């Protein structure tokens, strides 16, 4: 819908050029003497914007690292491919550290509190929001 | 040769514009067959094809 | 090619074709050593040029690139142009063609444009000496032939043009730009320009029209009258210095815009008025349209020759040809004031001669009636308007008309438009009116109106020299107060005087056309007649107009006929003007309403005529917009709704008509298909926008004068037998009827197919009858066009009432107005003092072969036709005269023009 | 250059303006294909299937029936059906049936066939008058009958007699009466159809007579016209064999002709040119002499009229500078122009075969030797010794 | 697509509803089926001895329009519109249409025959008509459309013959060929063996265009026609080639061609392979031998 309408303004433009060479020099003057349409740089036209929806990905350049060896912070409760597992490990600087080691795989892992008696904000699970 | 030559590439661009046209419009293709009140008439015309005669 | 030394002066020009000798080492040498040696450069100039000249016939690229490459070099690397001042500054023209051998010859695309800016600079500084003029001349009038220098010698020409161009485009202009890096004016190539001018006048034709439209000027065109008034005989003779005039303007029409392309023309006019033939003077007067012009050829014969002689006969033919009558009323009474005779020029001025002449055109042409003998109901009154249709211009046909049964059996609105067909019997004739007097004192006043419109149909022929005005009769009428009665009289008053914007019949309309508080329909002519009176002459847009149009719309919206009928007036009123059309578009859009924006798009049309291509594609969008914006959303408002629908259709067409007949020459082919293309779009996308397009159709054709009319009405009118509205017929027959029996020969069967056929309403069947009579006309009696055709560019007057009418459905009402379709053109004939009305031969050509003319002037070859036949249409129109056979010499040149042949015989 | 300029501006705009509002309009109407549209289009394809027969329509029954005729060898008696009526319809036009069920289901050919495309010519005649040049006298009788009734029928009406109608072309070979067809036709202003009597003859049943009846009507539609019927001479009334024949349609097809010249209206607003051989090469059975009107007898060009011929000829022949006219003219006797045609060809031949640019006198001497060489006669100084 | 499809394409077809498969540009025409099975001629100008005024004619008759047809028109006028060859039987004129040919590079498809063979997919009664077209389509192309003539003096007088009007139809199209891509480029050489016995529609002068004679041979030609089969055969002792040429003259091309054949079966029976003097004695007197004895009748016992 928006394609059809913006080859539309740029196709009546160009066709009209052969008789517009000779008349855009009396065009000129006429702004000038007469009035101009709201602005005073040239005469500017408008253009027409185009119709994009997708907003696609490109692909890796890198196969030998997929995951790069560069820190990046991955928040609990989220998609958890195998391969990031690997590279989490828990960290010191909260309250949360494991019990055991980290199996470096994906699942439920529980966690020893160290301040269980600080507020932290914790997720409901289904059956919590009923009660 | 500067005269003719100058301004014969611009026809060539005219010439060019003529061939387009054509294809243009050669691309819709669609019927129908009489006007509006005999339209009317297919939906008699269903019927009498199933009779036989 | 080789080098074979000094051993004689033949094989010095084949040692100089691979290295020079006395161009290279000895003079590069020379100028970067010793400088008393200045001296032995100066004298070695002259030798240097000879060798160019004689090496000018080779023509390979190779041995002008390598041999004069070092050369090329030292102006900037040795003698820096400035190491002895004047000397380097002389010897810039052997160096200047080594700069385009890299240019042109070779192709380097880095050197190829770096040196373009190079070789402007040097040009204008070496055109203060005056010898880059010569270097231009040696290689225009050419001393050698090589495919070289013909290549070679644009590119010093290209760089004025380039720059001057420019200064438009880009304010900053001058040498500010390193474009071209030359100063735009000042009195150092100023120079440069005039002296180019006069040298590629005579041989070329190539730089002429692009300084003119280069400087934008109408002093560049005031310079160029000077040098073409020189050389208007002894050079070469009037005729061929009248083609390079009149192409400018016809050329050069376009791209200008209206301010501009008033002003270029008047020096065409003027140039004329200098030359030989007023003749030529007269068609470009008329042209511009300004009264001022056209006075000033017609005082040029009449005030200095106190004697009668040729002069007065001549200036009375001149004003005549216009059937417009502008010319008319302004010629008339300067031969009253110098009173040789009162009674011959008088009549010759005024339309009163052409209704003589139609007589004997008559004689030949004979009559043959075909009417239909159909009678009782709507088939009666088919019938009756019928016979006047066929009878259109000077017929008699007076016994029928005086067999009273038929007229009577007329009823309402009948009544008036039977009346009014009568009077087309003796359309442009003084005698008629005496059938038209019975009804008019006796039954229903519908009869008396009827009687109104027949005068003014009659009173076409005669309303000059006060001799029987439509003034006369029909003031007595516009006093009396009954509504039917004045409309119908102010209606025929503007038909019969046309263009003629006299005072009586100005001034009687002047007070009047400002009621429209009273609700009347009928009350449509008020303004309709006043745009008629308007056309044909420049523009006051006038406040009356303008006024009553707007108190209208504030009164009522009830009667939707009304205000459409309105609408379409103050368009058809601006037409003769279109400068002063651009202020009062603003000024009726100042009060904005919906209702008003159907106004605009019209207007919008005349303002911007003779240079419309941005209307062009305004008038696209428009008819986009309904269904546009519903696109969208997918993925009292009644008459502002269609007023402003129907409004842009007519406005799309009646855009593209003026433009294709005057600006740009060729497209005229094409524009039907504009047409076509819009009509298959709203056929599918809007199904009341197909109705309007119909049958605007017909008049877009007549109105634009395509050159094919066997195929492109016919096969649109099959499509169209079947769509609702019948009156699309009509629309197209007034353009098939063409020159009578070729055009119209298919037509008649075509037309007659359909009607005969399917009967199926007698409302429908009227429409299809009158459209079949209208076409033709028995044996070429007469032919409608609606250009003026004493210009083929121009445009009438009495054909705007047919244009009008096409933009409403069709109406009872509708077929009184109909009846007035007046257009005429007058049959050629050589005249003498006795007023012979016999021509003696002419040539006709069906098809122009003149290439430096669009018009195209006639071939003196032709084809030759016998005496006293009618000025054929197209495939016909170049005429040329056979009379140079007789010893006689036309007076009045005429290419197929209107305008009756006059010859002096020795 | 500046008469370049303003063709160019002309042509560029109005080319240029229309591809890109055709190239909108495709768009405009494909995106609104809601209420009527949509509706139409799907009746007339389900009405309708694939694939679609070609028929004829002889005849309509007044009953919503008709009588059609196939191409294969039966016939079948169909209802009428679609938006295609029998008021719509009109017998002699080609229409669609539907291959299963045979029933009108449309029209697209619309009376469309291989014939129709050859007679088809609407435009002018390519030769003009005296291109075709000379036989002037016989263009002073094609004239008189042709062109004149159509200028202005009203002189015949004043003279009190009947119009004329047709002519018959017939005489001497190669004099160009299939030329001169053209010529007259072109001054008059009026359509032109031509077609080959030979592509009426047909080796299928019904189908000769089929043929013949599309041109009159097709004449009546564009009329004011002048059909030439072009060898009338090659219906004739020749047979293949006598053992398997071929003979029974060449009289049906003959006769289908002979009942249309008087018998669609009493016109000369359809004229006929017929160009024959001679009247014996035809079928002797012949309409009455005034139907057909003046016969128009063609004869060898004499002296005068084929130094007229040959400056035609020569003058589009480049190189000859050593040719004089009136020598060539002197020592030939009185030929066809179809003669002059050749003679002048052959002397291009011979001197392109001695490789030499020039054409000489000397040359034309050999091309007159090798045309007239088979004509030998020495019975003449037979009687004359 | 519609886009695809043009007028004149061949289109592959289905039986349950005849919708399309491919495009075609290949054409399946009587026509072509002669064609393939003859293929090229082997024929060159010297496998045709003698004749040597009617080769150099030819050459500029069918080489020069079909590579230059604008030479061909710029110095003379004109383009032929045929080339008939005509002459008595034996002289090898269908051997030359061949020879030309075969260096002119075009598609040397003869046509023997009458064309009224073709019936068993339909009637050969519009092939003959139709034949322009397939020639057209198969350019650059040489149709050896022969005709030896039989059919008299009969059908000259009218135009009668429905044989005579197909062919006549054709000659009615022969013209068009010269606008209707252009010039000529596929020359239409028909053969024939006299004028009398000859159509009515080719009958006069330049009718179809170039009527060429074709000379008996003379001495000399006789002499160089029988130049080429010696080296075929096995070379004669003694050189006694001039022998046959003096002791005889034909009026075919075919007599002398009899004379090397007739040789072998004198040479063969003596057991010696070698061609000499006395094998060439017998064999021009076999040859003779035919044609003097209808000579002593008019030699002697005459009046
Ligand atoms: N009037 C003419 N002026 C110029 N050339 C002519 C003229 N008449 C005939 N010729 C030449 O002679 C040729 C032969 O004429 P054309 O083909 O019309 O023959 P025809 O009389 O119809 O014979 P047929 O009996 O075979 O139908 C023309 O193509 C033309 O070149
Ligand atoms: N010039 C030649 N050189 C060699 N052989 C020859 C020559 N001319 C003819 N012949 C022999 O004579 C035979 C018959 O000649 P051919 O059948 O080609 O004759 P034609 O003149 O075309 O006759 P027709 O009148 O039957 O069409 C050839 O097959 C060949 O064997
Ligand atoms: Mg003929
Ligand atoms: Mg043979």
């Amino acid at each position: 819908e928006v394609e059809k309408v913006a080859t539309a303004v740029l196709s009546t433009t160009a066709r009209a050029k052969a008789r517009a060479k000779k008349t855009k020099k009396e065009k000129g003057p006429n702004e000038e003497e007469k009035k101009k349409e709201h602005e005073e740089k040239e005469k500017e036209r408008e253009t027409n914007k185009k119709g994009i929806k997708e907003t696609k990905e490109n692909d890796e350049e890198f196969y030998k690292n997929k995951y790069s060896s560069k820190p990046y912070k991955v928040d609990n409760m989220t998609r958890i491919l195998p391969q990031q597992s690997r590279y989490i490990s828990f960290i010191k600087d909260d309250r949360f550290v494991p019990v055991r080691k980290f199996k470096g795989n994906n699942g439920v892992v529980v966690l020893r509190d160290r301040e269980p008696k600080e507020p932290v904000a914790l997720i409901e699970t289904v059956r919590q929001m009923k009660d | 040769a500067a005269p003719y030559a100058a301004k014969l590439k611009q026809t060539e661009n005219d010439l060019k514009d003529i061939e387009a046209r054509i294809k243009e419009k050669a691309g819709v293709k669609e019927s129908d067959t009489g006007l509006a009140p005999s339209h009317l008439w297919d939906i008699m015309g269903d019927r009498q094809r199933l009779g036989e005669e | 090619m080789v080098d074979e030394s000094d051993k004689k002066q033949q094989t010095i020009d084949e040692q100089s074709q691979i290295s020079p000798e006395k161009q290279t080492p000895n003079k590069k040498d020379k100028k970067k050593e010793e400088e008393e040696q200045l001296s032995e450069e100066d004298a070695k100039l002259k030798t240097d040029l000879e060798l160019l000249v004689e090496r000018l016939k080779e023509d390979d690229s190779s041995l002008y690139e390598a041999s004069l490459n070092a050369l090329k070099e030292s102006i900037k690397n040795s003698t820096s142009s400035m190491t002895a001042v004047p000397k380097p500054l002389k010897f810039l023209r052997p160096t200047y063609p080594d700069l385009c051998s890299i240019y042109d010859k070779w192709t380097d695309p880095n050197l190829k444009s770096s040196l373009a800016d190079v070789l402007s600079i040097l040009a204008m500084t070496y055109s203060e000496n005056g010898k880059h003029d010569s270097l231009r001349y040696r290689l225009l009038s050419d001393v050698s032939d090589f495919e070289g220098w013909g290549h070679e010698y644009i590119r010093h020409l290209a760089l004025e043009i380039g720059e001057v161009y420019n200064d438009q485009v880009e304010k900053d202009a001058e040498d500010e730009t390193s474009s071209d890096g030359s100063k735009s004016d000042g009195s150092a190539a100023t120079s440069g320009f005039e002296f180019s001018k006069e040298d590629t006048l005579r041989l070329c034709l190539d730089i002429v029209p692009y300084f003119l439209k280069h400087n934008g000027e109408e002093d560049a065109v005031d310079l160029l009258l000077e040098i073409e008034s020189i050389d208007k005989l002894p050079q070469f003779v009037d005729e061929n210095t009248f083609q390079r005039v009149c192409q400018y303007m016809v050329a050069c029409v376009p791209l200008l815009p209206p301010p501009e392309d008033v002003a270029f023309l008047k020096t065409a006019y003027s140039i004329y008025l200098s030359q030989n033939e007023l003749t030529d003077a007269i068609a470009l007067a008329v042209r511009l349209g300004e009264e001022d012009m056209i006075r000033s050829v017609f005082d040029a014969t009449s005030d200095p020759v106190m004697h009668k002689q040729l002069a007065y006969i001549l200036a009375a033919q001149k004003t005549s040809f216009e059937y417009e009558g502008v010319q008319d009323i302004i010629g008339n009474g300067k031969l009253s004031e110098h009173f040789l005779y009162l009674a011959k020029e008088l009549n010759l001025t005024g339309p009163k001669v052409p209704e003589d002449i139609y007589k004997s055109h008559l004689d030949n042409s004979k009559s043959v009636f075909s009417s239909a003998g159909l009678d009782s109901a709507q088939q009666n009154l088919a019938s009756s308007f019928v016979n006047g249709f066929l009878n259109l211009g000077y017929c008699n046909d007076k016994l029928i008309v005086d067999n009273d049964n038929w007229v009577y059996k007329t009823k309402g609105d009948g009544m008036t438009s039977a009346v009014a067909s009568i009077g087309s019997i003796y359309q442009w004739n003084l005698d008629g009116l005496q059938q038209l007097d019975k009804y008019l004192y006796v039954d229903e006043p519908e009869v008396k109106a009827g009687a109104l419109l027949g005068i003014g149909i009659s009173a076409s022929g005669v309303h000059d020299g006060e001799v029987e005005p439509a003034l006369l009769l029909l003031q007595d009428y516009v006093t009396n107060p009954d509504t039917k009665i004045s409309s119908a009289a102010i209606l025929g008053l503007g038909i019969a005087f046309a263009g003629s914007k006299n005072d009586e019949v100005l001034g009687l309309l002047l007070p009047i056309a400002a009621s429209t508080d009273l609700p009347i329909e009928t009350a449509a002519m008020a303004s309709l007649a006043l745009a008629h009176v308007f056309v044909g002459t420049c523009n006051g847009d006038i406040t009356t107009s303008i006024m009553d149009n707007f108190l209208e719309r504030t009164a009522i919206e009830l009667k939707t006929d009304w205000v459409r009928f309105l609408a379409l007036a103050l368009g058809i009123l601006y037409m003769g003007q279109g400068e002063q059309v651009d202020d009062v578009l603003e000024t009726i859009s100042a009060i904005e309403h919906p209702m008003t924006s159907a106004i605009e798009v019209l207007v919008g049309s005349c303002a911007y005529t003779g240079t419309g291509d941005v209307l062009l594609i305004q008038d696209l969008l428009h008819r986009l917009t309904p269904k546009n914006v519903k696109g969208e959303e997918d993925a009292e408002i009644k008459s502002e709704e269609k007023k402003g629908k129907s409004s842009d259709k007519d406005a799309t067409t009646d855009g593209k008509n003026d433009d294709e007949e005057e600006e740009k020459e060729a497209g005229i082919v094409d524009e039907l298909a504009y047409a076509v293309l819009g009509i298959a779009l709203i056929a599918l996308g809007e199904d009341i926008g197909k109705e309007m397009s119909l049958r605007h159709f017909g008049h877009l054709m007549h109105y634009g004068n395509e050159h094919i009319r066997r195929m492109v009405p016919l096969a649109m009118g099959i499509v169209s037998v079947s769509d609702p509205q019948m009156k699309v017929f009509d629309t197209l027959t007034r353009f098939s009827h063409d020159a009578d029996l070729e055009v119209s020969m298919n037509s008649i069967f075509a037309m007659g197919l359909c009607g005969a056929g399917t009967n199926n309403a007698r409302l429908a069947q009227l429409l299809r009858q009158l459209a079949s009579y209208y076409s033709r006309e028995q044996d070429a009696l007469f032919i409608t066009r609606l250009a003026q055709g004493l210009l083929h560019l121009g445009k009438g007057t009495m054909t705007m009432d047919v244009f009008n009418d096409a933009h409403v459905l069709n109406k009872v009402t509708l077929a009184s107005i109909l009846t007035t379709a007046v257009g005429l053109v007058s049959p050629s004939f050589m005249l003498k003092h006795h007023q012979l009305f016999y021509m003696l031969n002419a040539g006709i050509r069906p098809k122009f072969i003149l290439a430096l003319n669009d018009e195209g002037e006639p071939i003196k070859v032709n084809v030759r036709v016998g005496q006293a036949v009618e000025t054929v249409g197209q495939a016909g129109r170049p005429k040329k005269i056979t009379g140079w056979i007789t010893q006689s010499t036309p007076v009045l040149l005429n290419h197929g023009e209107r305008a009756e042949l006059e010859t002096d015989e020795y | 250059t500046r008469c370049k300029l303003k063709l160019l501006r002309m042509e560029r705009i109005k080319d240029h303006l229309l591809l890109e509002e055709e190239f909108v309009s495709n768009s405009e109407i494909l995106k609104p294909f809601e209420k009527k549209q949509e509706e139409e289009k799907k009746q007339l394809e389900e009405i309708r299937g694939n694939p679609l027969s070609i028929g004829t329509l002889e005849e309509i029954i007044d009953d919503d029936h008709a009588i059609v005729t196939s191409p294969t060898m039966p016939d079948y008696y169909v209802s009428i059906l679609s938006f295609v009526d029998k008021e719509l319809l009109e017998p002699g036009c080609s229409v669609l049936l539907h291959h299963k069920t045979m029933s009108i289901v449309g029209v697209l050919q619309d009376d469309a066939d291989p014939m129709v495309s050859v007679m088809k010519m609407d435009k002018s005649p390519t030769e003009s008058y005296s291109d075709i040049g000379g036989l002037e006298s016989q263009i002073q009788e094609i004239k008189e009958s042709v062109e004149l009734p159509l200028t202005h029928p009203e002189l015949y009406e004043e003279m009190g007699i009947k119009p004329p109608k047709g002519v018959i072309l017939y005489g001497a070979p190669g004099t160009g009466k299939t030329l001169l067809a053209k010529a007259v036709a072109n001054q008059t202003s009026a359509t032109f159809l031509r077609i080959v009597g030979s592509e009426l003859i047909q080796k299928y049943l019904g189908d000769g007579p089929r043929l013949c009846r599309q041109i009159f009507k097709v004449a009546g539609e564009n009329a004011p016209s002048i059909v030439f019927i072009d060898e009338i001479d090659a219906i004739g009334t020749k047979r293949y064999d006598s053992n398997s024949g071929g003979e029974r349609e060449i009289q049906r097809t003959m006769l289908e002709l002979l009942n249309q010249l008087d018998g669609f209206d009493d016109r000369g607003d359809v004229k006929v040119i017929m160009a024959t051989n001679k009247i014996e090469t035809l079928d002797p059975a012949l309409i009455r002499p005034g139907r057909i009107d003046r016969k128009i007898l063609f004869e060898n060009p004499d002296l005068s009229t084929k130094k007229k011929i040959l400056g035609i000829h020569t003058s589009k022949m480049n190189l000859s500078e050593d040719v004089n006219l009136e020598t060539l003219v002197t020592t030939k006797d009185d030929l066809s122009g179809a003669d002059i045609q050749a003679m002048c060809t052959e002397a291009g031949l011979l001197a392109l075969r001695e490789r030499r640019m020039q054409v000489t006198a000397e040359d034309f001497k050999q091309a007159k030797e090798r045309v007239m060489k088979n004509k030998v006669e020495e019975n003449l100084e037979g009687l004359y010794l | 697509n519609v886009k695809d499809l043009k007028a004149s394409q061949r289109v592959c077809l289905r039986s349950d509803s005849y919708m399309l498969h491919k495009v075609l540009e290949n054409k399946a025409d009587p026509l072509v089926s002669l064609m393939m099975v003859e293929k090229v001629p082997d024929s060159t100008y010297d496998m045709v001895g003698g004749l040597t005024k009617q080769i150099k004619e030819i050459k500029e008759v069918i080489e020069l329009p079909v590579k230059h047809p604008e030479l061909f028109e710029s110095l003379g006028i004109a383009q032929p519109k045929g080339v008939i060859l005509y002459g008595p039987p034996g002289t090898g004129k269908t051997l030359l249409a061949r020879a030309v040919a075969h260096h002119t590079d075009c598609k040397f498809i003869r046509v023997s025959g009458a064309e009224l063979v073709q019936k068993y997919i339909g009637e050969g009664s519009r092939m003959v008509r139709e034949l322009f077209v397939m020639a057209r389509e198969h350019a650059p192309s040489i149709i050896f459309m022969d005709e030896i003539d039989s059919i008299g003096s009969t059908r000259v007088e009218g135009s009668g013959g429905g044989d005579s009007e197909v062919q006549r139809t054709m000659l009615e199209l022969l013209n068009q060929l010269d606008g209707f891509e252009t010039s000529k480029n596929i020359k239409i050489i028909m053969a024939t063996n006299r004028l009398d016995i000859l159509d009515p529609a080719l009958l006069r002068p330049g009718r179809i265009d170039r009527k060429i004679e074709f000379p008996p041979p003379s001495v000399a030609a006789r002499a160089e026609i029988l130049r080429i089969h010696s080296r075929k055969m096995n070379l004669t002792r003694g050189i006694n080639l001039r022998k046959v040429a003096e002791k005889m003259n034909g009026c075919s091309g075919a007599d002398v061609k009899g004379v090397c054949t007739e040789a072998g079966m004198y040479a063969l029976r003596e057991r010696r392979i070698h061609v000499t003097q006395e094998d060439f004695e017998l064999a021009v007197g076999k040859v003779m031998n035919k044609n003097q004895e209808t000579a002593i009748s008019v030699a002697k016992l005459f009046k």
